């Protein structure tokens, strides 16, 4: 028992540190994915504007 | 008689439907498995506006309709269009009312549980048939050749299969499916025949390449020294007269087309071929049953009708099988309807009555009942 | 004991499902951030190519 | 020959052989492949300054507004000419779902165009969007259409044959007089 | 340092080779155990004609080569093709010259005496290594988990094994081999995923079913009321995005695949499963050693990595073992390299030097020397 309960406060501690880092990294991925459709979208438009001006 | 006369047998294929009454020796109705939808608004003289066309009227009028195939590779892919082909079968082709006829249907080898339940849902709930039953196709083919254990190489229009069956139970884990069949085979002939310096330009040129494949194609044994023979140029050649005079000659390609079934590499297929697959099915089965399967290779399906298919297969598996073994390739003459005939026999049988799923079973057990 | 050990296979299960999802979401953020310097870089070049062709 | 008819159909006559030949020079100079060929016909109707008049061998200023793009829309719609075959973009695609699976990302990012008839401006943009919208979204589409494309074939031969490593693939009269035509046939 | 740095550890598998230097924490080189032979004559741009391909270049170029696996079920079946994989390992992967490096190799559980002598013949006589040593795989896995008595359930790409070890000596008569592993498991997922209504049609669809198996597959404890859970349809489902957009969803099958390891009946296997086999190994051993084996079930191998494998095994053998017993299923995180790591430890060890078979031993005693 002392060993299963001790193994425990450590496994639950690790579980909460990992849930905290995943929340932070998922917030960062959504922001960089959203900076994106924006970078790439104005891109389809800038390259189209080039092919039309070059023509 | 109530149902002795009355049992229907409908074999749904990728290219053709075969249908008729249990009892008959051959299908009363055979027709393409298409459903045509008119690309434009208008009418034929004397008819009304038609929303849809099925079977041969869809084939004949194909230039103004968008043709669709409900069964892709033996599995029903579109249920709106399948209920249309069934409707046509009962009401126009066999001209029967379905609500007083028991209906034996067929399904494919590893037909998803959910489909067998869905066609039961449509048979009982939209056609209101008294009773029905779904048999597996290879299993009816075997049985129509008298036996109960054997392995069927089944090959039609969109699929090829190997279904090892033991005392009636098709063996799920040993079944092999090869998606290259008569449809693939007509299109390959097409190219080796245009490649012979020809043109199948109008639709009356397209369709008849398929009638060339059926009439003049061969499966030579020793396909090796048959090409060699082609070159010395014997009276091996064969000229067919087209819809008009235009006598086309086919000497050699005549057998280069069914050599595709042993060599899928002829068509950019990387899969193994018919004979190896017969064999692999067999070294996937129990050990004690392998002498049985080897002496009972039953063939069925339109594409296994190419003459000399059996001799090539005979020698193809003898030379892969342990010499202590007896090989035996049964290929009956009616094989383009084995499946159907096996259903006709079974459903007209004296003992089958107690396996019919009745509306009593259904209204009480749900589609699960027939699913087994 | 049965309760501390049972509470356990569940907390360690949760810890490992959360470590698996953070590893996956961090791999996805690095890949979308790397698709990026690439989308935005060819962008500085496509827009420059436009201003020169328009001139 | 299709432009010919939509231009006589615009109320014209390419009667003498000096009228026939130049319909081809109209096709080359003034024809377009519009992207969203749908709301380009719609545009035609509001009648913008989309129109384009060409001066014939003589004065006879012929005007071509609209048909200008109805001609290359034939390459995506063969139905414009009583053809029942599929069109350029679908065919690009079908070629691709006939190939090995592992090579399909490669083919999609490398659609190289060559040939005189692929020179119609905006052919690449229409094809770009034609196959993006048929291809799985996980895929990268890329339609390369170089400017010299009416001679790609030739230029590829010029490069290859002037190359330093090609010398060892030339079929020589030595190979031939000794191996028969079979030698070069590969 | 002479050989402290210098000892090589090569673990030969049915699917993967793991290789590197004794001392390192993980393999420097991991790659498929294939040898490709080109089906046609020709070249890649800038390269010469290549007679053969090994590892990843054989996998990547598989469409023009005939691929062959030298190790069938953990045993070396083709010695021409194995010497090819070794050559590749030393010279290209680790880029070392073998004639100045001691080489620790691994073999399988009941590896035929004659093979251990043959790879010694090839190590010393065609690669000219200074010294070598062959360790048994389960034995290195155990040892890498610190201990010397325990029973290893070892499961990789072509074989599963149970090797009871007592104070270092693997117990020949209690070892069990089950020929169903990760290879079998990827092909079963394949079918339950096409059966979910899908198509892994091109080779870029085939390969990634294996990456689905690795990333998303689970071994549920109470696989019973996990199917039941599937039905209520919780947020148990899991969608993977393919090479392109084509987001495929896998809810349920996710665990139906590793339930194959406890139920071989899912795949037409009549053999017993992993947990029963752990147990049977154990009631085949001496009585006095059975408490030891039970508290030391060490797991190793790529296929034992499915999460919750250990909990299911924990409860699987508690409930078969006498209640007076202590059960203990050790499954470390690095387990896909246990075998290798156990070799790295052992071969870099201070006391192992006196067990290395040297060319002096060999040139004087024949292959018999290392065979033990």
């Amino acid at each position: 028992l002392k060993d299963a309960q001790e193994k425990l406060e450590l496994a639950e501690k690790k579980a909460t540190d990992a849930e905290a880092d995943v929340a932070s990294l998922n917030r960062r991925i959504q922001l960089v994915e959203e900076e994106l459709d924006r970078a790439q979208e104005r891109l389809a438009t800038a390259l189209q504007k080039l092919e039309e001006a070059e023509k | 008689d109530e149902d002795e006369t009355t049992a229907l047998v409908c074999d749904n294929g990728s290219g053709l439907v075969k249908a008729g009454f249990a009892g008959d020796d051959a299908p009363r109705a055979v027709f393409p498995s298409i459903v045509g939808r008119p690309r434009h608004q208008g009418v034929m003289v004397g008819m009304g506006q038609k929303d849809s066309y099925v079977g041969d009227e869809a084939q004949s009028k194909r230039g103004i309709l968008t043709l669709k195939y409900p069964i892709e590779h033996g599995i029903i892919t579109n249920w709106d269009d399948m209920e249309k082909i069934w409707h046509h079968t009962f009401y126009n082709e066999l001209r029967v009312a379905p609500e007083e006829h028991p209906t034996l249907l067929t399904e494919a080898p590893l037909n998803p549980k959910a489909n067998r339940e869905k066609m039961t849902q449509i048979m009982f709930e939209t056609f209101n048939v008294p009773a029905m039953y779904v048999a597996i196709q290879a299993v009816l083919s075997l049985y129509a050749s008298g036996r109960t254990t054997g392995i069927v190489l089944d090959s039609g229009d969109g699929v090829t299969h190997n279904v090892p069956i033991y005392e009636g139970y098709a063996l799920p884990h040993a079944i092999m499916r090869l998606d290259l069949a008569g449809r693939d085979l007509t299109d390959y002939l097409m190219k080796i025949l245009t490649e012979r310096g020809y043109s199948f330009v109008t639709t009356a040129e397209r369709e008849i390449v398929r009638d060339i494949k059926e009439k003049l194609c061969y499966v030579a044994l020793d396909f090796e020294n048959e090409m060699a023979t082609a070159a010395s140029s014997s009276s091996l050649e064969k000229s067919y007269e087209l819809p008009d005079g235009q006598v086309i000659t086919i000497g050699n390609e005549r057998f280069r087309c069914p050599e595709t079934l042993f060599q899928p590499s002829f068509i950019g297929m990387e899969s193994a071929g018919i004979h190896e697959t017969t064999y692999n099915s067999i070294m996937k089965c129990d050990i004690d049953i392998r002498k049985d399967l080897y002496a009972n290779n039953v063939m069925s399906g339109g594409t296994t009708m190419y003459p000399g298919i059996a001799d090539r297969m005979q020698k193809e598996i003898t030379a892969l099988a342990p010499s202590t073994m007896k090989i035996k390739i049964i290929a009956p003459p009616e094989r383009k309807y084995s499946v159907w005939i096996g259903g006709s026999i079974l459903a007209s049988l004296s003992t089958f009555q107690q396996m019919w799923i009745t509306k009593q079973e259904y209204d009480e057990a749900g589609p699960s009942i027939v699913h087994r």
